[PDB]
DNA sequence: GGGGTGGTCGCTGTTCAATACATGCACAGGATGTATATATCTGACACGTGCCTGGAGACTAGGGAGTAATCCCCTTGGCGGTTAAAACGCGGGGGACAGCGCGTACGTGCGTTTAAGCGGTGCTAGAGCTGTCTACGACCAATTGAGCGGCCTCGGCACCGGGATTCTCCAGGGCGGCCGCGTATAGGGTCCAGCCC
DNA sequence: GGGCTGGACCCTATACGCGGCCGCCCTGGAGAATCCCGGTGCCGAGGCCGCTCAATTGGTCGTAGACAGCTCTAGCACCGCTTAAACGCACGTACGCGCTGTCCCCCGCGTTTTAACCGCCAAGGGGATTACTCCCTAGTCTCCAGGCACGTGTCAGATATATACATCCTGTGCATGTATTGAACAGCGACCACCCC
């Protein structure tokens, strides 16, 4: 039972791209028009996603730490 | 017999009693009142003195005295110290 | 292809240049001008010593260099390099002015 | 003969000493000779100053509750007045503080 | 006749050498006008002194000798020019 | 405690050229701190006397002024046909600064820049700008002034830009709020829960901080109405 | 049971307390002898007239107060909350010492 | 007779409450020691200009009045002292 | 009565005009006395810094390979020396530039 | 007919010559040099007269200009110019 | 073309409380730029006349210098067992600084801080610090001076911390390297390719940026020798 | 009375519910700090008293400032070119800044030490003043030569033209590590021949 | 008499190296900038000549300050005691700094426009000087009254206490999000009750 956001983030990388991968900020601003998304604390969602998805190995952190730097999804 | 060593504090004192009549004033308060008397006295003299020199004249007039007031001064309390000296001058001259 | 330079170096160039040379930066007949229209609010129909307006011209660049100099002080305090008009008020500030 | 004689300052209306104000300027070195209405027109200058100090200190004091003006109120008075605080710029008042004054980033959120 | 709206002749690149001369490297585009308004003010407080000299010398010719009495007054001491 | 301003002569009538008086009293010593001002209908006052004896910059010497301590009197020699308005008195010697009923009489550079009219239902709020110009924005107060047919003229309170210093009327106290803008040298004046009451013209004035100095410059007025 | 005030919070309240107040922050006593080991550099066997070393004093802290306020406006400038000896030799640069 | 450290005796607290008073929040642990050489080089400046008035008055005792000499003369004019 | 005469200036062993020196100390308005050994001891404290900045300033045209003092000379000479430039920190010298100052972070690499 | 000027030029020069023999100077640097000589003259001049006043004396003497330059003049400038006036006064007193 | 410094007076013998005059001539007119210093054996140099004829800070009227132009003296009037030592004479009014070939007597609080000896290989490259204390660091050039037990006194250059100028005597470009830490009032020399020829005792030495102004205050020495 | 089928039990796949974890938000109440009102008291200021010196009044001398006239210079205004600079427009890159991670720097509190502050005691160096007298600065008349204005020339340097050297930008090439695709290898499935049940 | 087992041939899952590709680093070359050098010319820097006014000299005189001596004050030195500030230490949290990512906005440069600069010319306003005069300030003597030193009282605010209100902080409980995992529930394999012949 993933997250909605969880499902946002993943399913948004994939739209966004970006071979090198995307960092939070452009996932964060091509996602903030979702319609359900949470103004208020919609980034703290996505934060909690990127880092849990992370801990699943499904998104892969081509640099950084956290929330800083960029992320691609692991193949498969 | 100690001799007299002269100050502002009398004057100072007698132009708080016209513009608030019932405050009081501290004896540290008077000594930078005296200070600042002196302070100002000194540059607007300064300043004529200077004026004078550069217009190679011998006297030190009101009119110096103006124009010294006038540079040293801002805004509008130069116009408004302009205004209290010429007064001062012209009930002085009508004697 | 037309050859191009980095952004930056011709900075560097305009820097050494005019920190060997000593000659007025500003237009003077613009300051000139600008001299006289400010002039005009203290008294009507004055007149200029061209010396005057020289002196004038001279004091306002060296006041101007001494204060982009500070400006430059605090932009590199800041961790920039861009000189900002919070610079220049925080010098002026810092100053007196 | 000789009359009953009184102050300059009573002539011109005003309370600092014109006399003493001449003395000093004819004393001090400023110029060769001293024309008479300058120590009127520089005694009548002092007082208004002197005045626009003393009123706003007073009013200072007055808000304090307190009767007699002290350094901090006369410090107040100065630095709460653009053009007084540009007179004297380069003064510091014995005793005189400084203005409350916190900048807004340093203020809890 | 009249003079209107000359500060505006202090122009981008006279504003950008003289802070080449004073070492500046890059240049935020709204120093052009925070410039001038230092520079309006700086020469008012100037001319104004100048003018007051001239008044009081009788005088309806503003000479270098007040341009250096004012700068003085303000502490920006000029030599070169009489003082 | 409030200095009432009580002009006599509530209204007159003159022929050309001979002399006027006017006289005021005090309620309360307000020590010469009394200041005159001449509104032409549809216009914005304009300062004849301060300090209860000084001329107004460029205010022809046909007037004149004199008193000290609670009496004060106003003086017109050369009526002309331009004298035609209302003049009030304004003491600025205690804290809640109070203008005079008013006198109507009838015969036989600085640039302050103020919004226009405003239409505003009860319970809302408003922001009057002021635009201040031609001057050295911070050296002067700037002083809010609130003038109805049925009250009079009614000082608001003033902003120093110097300090952000705030005082105000005690009838004014959280229904007016000031505020400056040091970057455009602007002064907004803030009206809370609007009422009927509030149908009035508005007008900023300039005023030093020099104690003996008077409500100098006057803005054009922001006519509020309240529906 | 033991409390505490959260770090940044004290700092306020000690700063009201001393922008009230007009004494000297300064121990009179030691910054006596430290006028005078100053001064031995300069004449032996001084004498010192007590409102000498109190108005020394006065004008010691009105500097450095002035000074800690071009300090904090600097640090703010840097966006930091912090005053560092890099704070402090810019403002005294700017100033002109 | 001979006084060697006393510069220490301008302590962290009193450097601490002298920034407070400057509205000075969080203080790094150098200042102390940049303080302390600031406030020397100042008193330096003042104390030779107060000894070189009282060595001019032929007198071996250092005044009030000769402190706001030597400050006035610094451009740091005390009121309050000067009588 | 004069006769073949001197200079004051020669006594002293001094280029600068000491009568001059003294004739404006009395007529400037310093003193209502002005002692007779005052003007030679300002003269020779004139001379000295005149002289040191006249030789600091030919040293400087000397190293740009010129034969005439200039005011970029002047000023080279005055900034370059720092209780000279603590001295004159206030004055400004017309026509002299400003020092070769390049911040090291503006600096490539 | 037309009415003189005088100035520091010419005492500038002969300093020149004797530092410098073969170093010129041209108008702008010698209108800055009489600026600079007589802004010093001015400084110590005025120093002097407010020790004079500080002390209640009405003579300018060597003493009081030695103790403005002491003042005025920074390090070792302050060393230099009183051993070069101090020479210069005993030289004169000599002859 | 550097200025030939000529002590005539190589070696003087005398007794207690007699006269002793040392003479030096130069190649070219230096304008009184002269300097008179006493070195005793393993001690550093302390100066005694500067500008030719002023006596240094704490030196007794018993030594008195002469002369200007080319021809240039020194005398000691009352001799005593002290006066024991070397001593050389030093023109600074030309760029590249010239001490004298030494003259040795027989009768029959600024401080800098040096580094100790240093034993060191050929080819390496050494700095030597200087820790200077008692006095506004930057208002001073520092001087350094190379003493050989063969070729005298030598001048290598100096610094000046207020903007980090420097000057190199032309014998030492490249050899030689100054710099300057405010912070620590701690100035360097580095010496790079060490050779045998190098090994000497090198002193620090204070001199103030005024023209007449001479090395006055000297630093312990630090003896640098190579294998 | 057995063969055989749907019913029902047991094993198991599906996913959902509670389980578990992390922060934003509201609020109650404990804790400390501050604003306010009242009573005590003490020394700091406001006022009175004595007097003495410095400020006022009266009058004189002369010289400094006001005023009228004149010259000429130097400031303002205009005009016509001539570029040099300013304005404008566009591509991009690198710098401003926004966000987050982290660890360590620095604030806050408690217990201990010290050394500042206050008072009292003692002493004498020296600040301040008065009195004497002399040397030294002011002042004057005459003189003369130093210093400034005007004229003139001639060489220092500013400008122009031309190489020579150096620094900057970058495009291409040499060089190295990672990615895409096929291979040698062996694990296991499957076919052929001899043998045991 | 025929399937099991052994050996061998073939299907297939797999670790690993070679070719392709992108990045790192180097360097030579184009080219634009800068410096050295020489030629030319021009205008200002330095020197000379004339003159005029101020600097010098010798002499007189008056008083400012140098010097002696005396007083009395305030600056220093010392000692005791209390207690508040400073210090040393613990602990924790938020801030400064490092790192990365985004995007925009200033830098570089080509092209067009314009107006600064310069040379030339003219008008005339006023800046400066001179001549004259008169009235305004310095100087002197008298004398009296205003301001300063000293004394005294009383009340304003400093101090001590209590109280009432405000802000801070934290502990708790609820409302968002996230992933984790045991079992509730239903589908199918398999044993049994029971029908048909």
């Amino acid at each position: 039972q993933p997250g909605k956001y969880s499902q946002l983030v993943v399913e948004t990388i994939r739209r966004l791209g970006e071979r090198n991968g995307s960092s939070l900020a452009k996932i964060y601003t091509e996602a903030k028009k979702v319609p359900w998304f949470d103004q208020q604390n919609g980034r703290t969602y996505l934060k909690y996603s990127i880092k849990a998805l992370v801990q699943n190995d499904t998104l892969l952190q081509v640099k950084g730490t956290g929330a800083n730097g960029s992320f691609k999804l692991n193949r498969k | 017999k100690r001799s007299r060593k002269e100050s502002y504090s009398i004057y100072v004192y007698k132009v708080l009693k016209q513009v608030h009549p019932d405050t009081g004033i501290s004896s540290k308060a008077m000594g930078i009142m005296n200070s600042f008397v002196n302070d100002i006295f000194e540059r607007i003299a300064g300043e004529a003195s200077r004026l004078a020199h550069y217009n190679k004249r011998s006297t030190i007039t009101s009119r110096e005295i103006q124009t010294a007031v006038r540079l040293l001064l801002p805004g509008e309390l130069a116009k408004h110290a302009v205004s209290e000296g010429t007064k001062a001058v012209t009930k002085y001259t009508s004697a | 292809k037309p050859h191009r330079y980095r952004p930056g170096t011709v900075a560097l160039r305009e820097i050494r240049r005019y920190q060997k040379s000593t000659e007025l930066l500003i237009r003077k007949l613009p300051f000139q001008r600008l001299v006289r229209e400010i002039a005009q609010d203290f008294k009507t129909d004055l007149r200029f010593q061209s010396s005057a307006v020289m002196a004038l011209q001279e004091a306002c660049e060296a006041y101007l260099v001494g204060l982009f100099e500070d400006t430059n002080l605090c932009a590199i305090h800041a961790k920039r390099v861009t000189i900002m008009p919070k610079d220049i008020q925080l010098a002026r500030r810092i100053r007196g002015e | 003969a000789r009359a009953k004689a009184k102050t300059r300052s009573s002539r011109a209306g005003l309370q600092f000493p014109v006399g003493r104000v001449h003395r000093l300027l004819r004393k001090g070195n400023y110029s060769e000779r001293v024309g008479a209405g300058a120590p009127v027109y520089l005694a009548a200058v002092l007082e208004y100053l002197t005045a626009e100090i003393l009123e706003l200190a007073g009013n200072a004091a007055r808000d304090n509750k307190k009767t007699r003006i002290i350094p901090r109120h006369l410090q107040l008075a100065i630095r709460n007045d653009e053009e007084l605080n540009k007179l004297l710029g380069r003064v510091t008042i014995a005793q005189g503080g400084v203005l409350p004054n916190i900048q807004a980033v340093l203020l809890p959120k | 006749k009249v003079l209107r709206d000359n500060i505006q002749g202090i122009t981008k690149p006279a504003i950008r050498r003289l802070a080449r001369r004073g070492g500046v490297k890059r240049i935020s585009g709204l120093i052009y006008e925070e410039t001038r308004g230092v520079l309006k003010v700086f020469l008012e407080n100037v001319i104004r002194d100048a003018v007051t000299y001239t008044e009081h010398a009788k005088r309806k010719t503003v000479t270098a000798m007040d341009v250096v009495y004012a700068l003085k007054r303000q502490g920006r001491t000029l030599y070169g020019f009489g003082g | 405690m409030d200095i009432k301003m009580t002009q006599s002569p509530s209204s007159m009538h003159a022929s050309l050229g001979e002399r006027v008086t006017i006289t005021c009293k005090a309620s309360q010593d307000i020590r010469s701190y009394l200041s005159w001002y001449q509104q032409k209908p549809w216009k914005s006052p304009k300062t004849l006397i301060y300090y209860a004896t000084s001329l107004a910059d460029g205010v022809p010497s046909r007037f004149s002024g004199s008193g000290s301590g609670q009496d004060f009197s106003l003086t017109i020699n050369n009526l002309e046909s331009d004298d035609t308005a209302t003049y009030y008195c304004l003491q600025h010697g205690e804290s809640p600064y109070t203008f005079g009923s008013g006198t109507k009489l009838e015969i036989k550079e600085v640039q302050l820049q103020q919004s226009g009219p405003e239409l505003v239902e009860p319970g809302t709020s408003v922001k009057m700008p002021c635009k201040a110009s031609g001057y050295t924005f911070t050296s002067y107060t700037i002083q809010w002034v609130k003038q109805t047919p049925r009250q009079g003229l009614e000082w608001i309170g003033y902003i120093y830009p110097y300090n952000a210093g705030t005082k105000y009327n005690e009838k004014f106290k959280g229904k007016a709020t000031l505020t400056s803008d040091k970057s455009s040298s602007t002064v907004y004046m803030e009206l809370s829960s609007l009422t009927s009451e509030d149908s009035a013209v508005y007008y900023c004035a300039r005023k030093s901080s020099r104690l003996r100095s008077t409500l100098d410059y006057w803005g054009q007025g922001t006519s509020v109405t309240v529906s």
